């Protein structure tokens, strides 16, 4: 009787811990996905910003050359 | 004489996703509370 | 006697696992908050950068028009 | 003749928070170590 | 006999839960490290972008002054 | 008369790390599956 109680409580606890482990795995997977997506977003933003600043640098350099020619 | 326009690379497409794991946090707290119903009282 | 030992060890383990589950939930909540805040920060930065590059584009376009008028 | 100044939108307010869950990681490792004191030795 | 079965199953479950807790701690530590590194990256990017936009602002202001002097 | 070049601060060094905790997620799911082998059947 006490052994049946111990076994039933243990099986209940193991089921609840299995649920908790599946929930933790799901949450960690979602966090990994979102963190990696935002890392890729930051890298893409840095690349596009480097390109845009290169373009801005070139255009202002041409403009400074034109101003030098004028004055 | 003319002047070519300057079109900078549009970056508005870069979007940062959001995470929603509130279901899982709620389930974890719920299990941490329900495990008191699994304690043995001989 | 052995049943009391089993029950006591099981209750101790269940208490420790409850502590671990609360700790995991707290850590996951903090990670979610910080990840979402940095995502919002990246989005705000992208919006402000789009606005700033629009302004820069307009100003350099006006400047190129002025240079064209001069030369 | 004049020239209007160009004031770009200040973005210095955009700050990225940091996470500190080291207490929770330490507690998890501590419990994973202390669970050896809950093993049954009949 | 049943007590030995209960004790063996409990010890097995406690070992598996110890493994799961170590795995969760490792994953949370890695997530913390990566999230903090990307936060530092976003902050460094914001600082460098503020500097670059200050430089761009100064250069276009000088250029607008030059254009005003010319015309 | 001359014109000093304008060199903007290079930001290409700013890189965002990636996280790989797939081993740990796989281990968590594996343990959540293997805990069925620890159930007591008197």
């Amino acid at each position: 009787e006490n052994q049946k109680l111990i076994a039933n409580q243990f099986n209940s606890a193991i089921g609840k811990i299995q649920d908790s482990l599946s929930s933790t795995a799901s949450a960690l997977g979602k966090l990994q996905d979102v963190v990696n997506q935002n890392a890729q977003a930051l890298n893409t933003l840095v690349k596009q910003l480097s390109s845009n600043f290169g373009a801005i640098s070139s255009v202002l350099n041409d403009i400074l050359s034109r101003l030098d020619k004028v004055e | 004489h003319t002047s070519p326009d300057v079109d900078l690379g549009d970056i508005s497409g870069i979007n940062a996703s959001f995470v929603n794991i509130q279901k899982e946090i709620d389930r974890l707290n719920e299990v941490a509370k329900n495990l008191n119903e699994s304690l043995i009282d001989l």
